[PDB]
């Protein structure tokens, strides 16, 4: 019940804030591969060994984390969480590498798979930093989440992030719909690829 | 000093049961809730239930009661979690985290180093299905365990060839594409894509072309 943004990003010394839209507030930062940790508890008191440029607030429904000058630590995963809800998600980057737009290309499914009254949409996204996406499915304009399976980003060979995303289809709903799109999200910044059946 | 030390990784089938420990010291064991929360690869957090060291009451969340059960050991200090019915959706790793306080039962102020379950079933064969263009790959679809070696033309061409990471789906196979990018010469040059997956003994070669 917790919405909070997937991407979120700044140069050593910016400061970034995360949304947390949903009693008191509690924020959690979590590197990879590793336990999460409490940094912020009751809407924006901090814990001992949390620097004092991590600081929160809550003004409405919404509650909001903000992390002043950034440092290398700072880019991992922070959730807010209420009570036993848990948030979405949001990565936090440090910009270590100069910025890079994703590069998108989507697949229809094949001549072959139709065959097997099978279909798979293969959309494909490397060389973009920072490593988070925003991928959601559009059939004929209307966001489908039913038999979409998204991976994460993960460290290519020059630094930078690739994931895959698939919208499992069966050919009865992959002709009915006009056309069905792979839009991605950057930090604001959409990319839409459409394909069309024949 | 407060620790909380859980047991190894395991490894179950569909349907088999796991349980994991979380040894307990240097803080009043029945004075604090402990709770335990899944977090599945690249998901977020999930709360599944907490119970009182003191009188072993326990309140399981909604999506996992009659699935779960939580107990407590005062001797050894040590909290207990055993789920069953378990599913290929279930592979997540598991921490026992403690309640700060009597007043504050929900920021976990101390965590533990996790325990990854796997939960293991169906190999199978993979399916490959061409991509046609520009550019051109092959779809590996509903394979299992990892990893799966893709090559093209055998080995005949290195550049351009992006071997994404693997989906977990639903089901519990894994889905890889790779990819090639071509000047588009479509017509001249002839691409094969060579998938070959030891644990099942499975090697298909199959022509891409528009």
């Amino acid at each position: 019940a917790l919405t909070q943004p997937p991407s979120a990003s700044g140069s050593p010394g910016q400061s970034v804030t995360i949304s947390c839209t949903g009693n008191y507030v509690s924020w959690y930062q979590q590197h990879p591969g590793k336990a999460p940790k409490v940094i912020i508890y009751e809407v924006s008191k901090r814990p001992s060994g949390v620097p004092d440029r991590f600081s929160g607030s809550k003004s409405g429904n919404t509650a909001s984390l903000t992390v002043s000058g950034l440092q290398a630590d700072d880019e991992a995963d922070y959730y807010c969480s209420s009570y036993e809800v848990f948030g979405t998600g949001t990565k936090v980057t440090v910009l270590g590498q100069p910025k890079a737009a994703p590069s998108v290309t989507l697949f229809p499914p094949s001549s072959e798979e139709l065959q097997a009254n099978k279909a798979t949409l293969v959309c494909l996204i490397s060389d973009f930093y920072p490593g988070a996406v925003t991928v959601a499915w559009k059939a004929d304009s209307s966001p489908v989440k039913a038999g979409v399976e998204t991976t994460t980003p993960s460290k290519q060979s020059n630094n930078k992030y690739a994931a895959s995303s698939y919208l499992s289809l069966t050919p009865e709903q992959w002709k009915s719909h006009r056309s069905y799109s792979c839009q991605v999200t950057h930090e604001g910044s959409t990319v839409e690829k459409t394909v069309a059946p024949t | 000093q407060v620790q909380l030390v859980q047991s190894g990784a395991e490894v179950k089938k569909p349907g088999a049961s796991v349980k994991v420990s979380c040894k307990a010291s240097g803080y009043t064991f029945t004075g604090h809730y402990m709770h335990w929360v899944r977090q599945a690869p690249g998901q977020g957090l999930e709360w599944m239930g907490w119970i009182n060291p003191y009188s072993s009451g326990t309140n399981y969340a909604q999506n996992f009661q009659g699935r779960v059960t939580m107990t407590r050991d005062t001797s050894i200090t040590t909290a207990y979690m055993e789920l069953s019915r378990l599913r290929s959706d279930d592979t997540a790793v598991y921490y026992c985290a403690r309640a700060p306080d009597y007043g504050d039962r929900w920021d976990f102020d101390y965590w533990g180093q996790g325990t990854l379950v796997t939960v293991f079933n169906q190999i199978k064969g993979p399916s490959v299905f061409p991509l046609a263009p520009a550019a051109l790959g092959c779809l590996v679809k509903d394979y299992f365990p990892e990893p799966v070696t893709v090559s093209w033309n055998s080995g005949a061409l290195t550049s351009g060839v992006h071997t994404f990471p693997a989906v977990l789906q639903s089901s519990g196979l894994y889905s890889l594409s790779s990819v090639v990018t071509v000047p588009s010469s479509l017509g001249t040059q002839t691409y094969i894509c060579n998938v070959n997956h030891k644990p099942s003994n499975t090697k298909v070669d199959k022509k891409v072309e528009p």
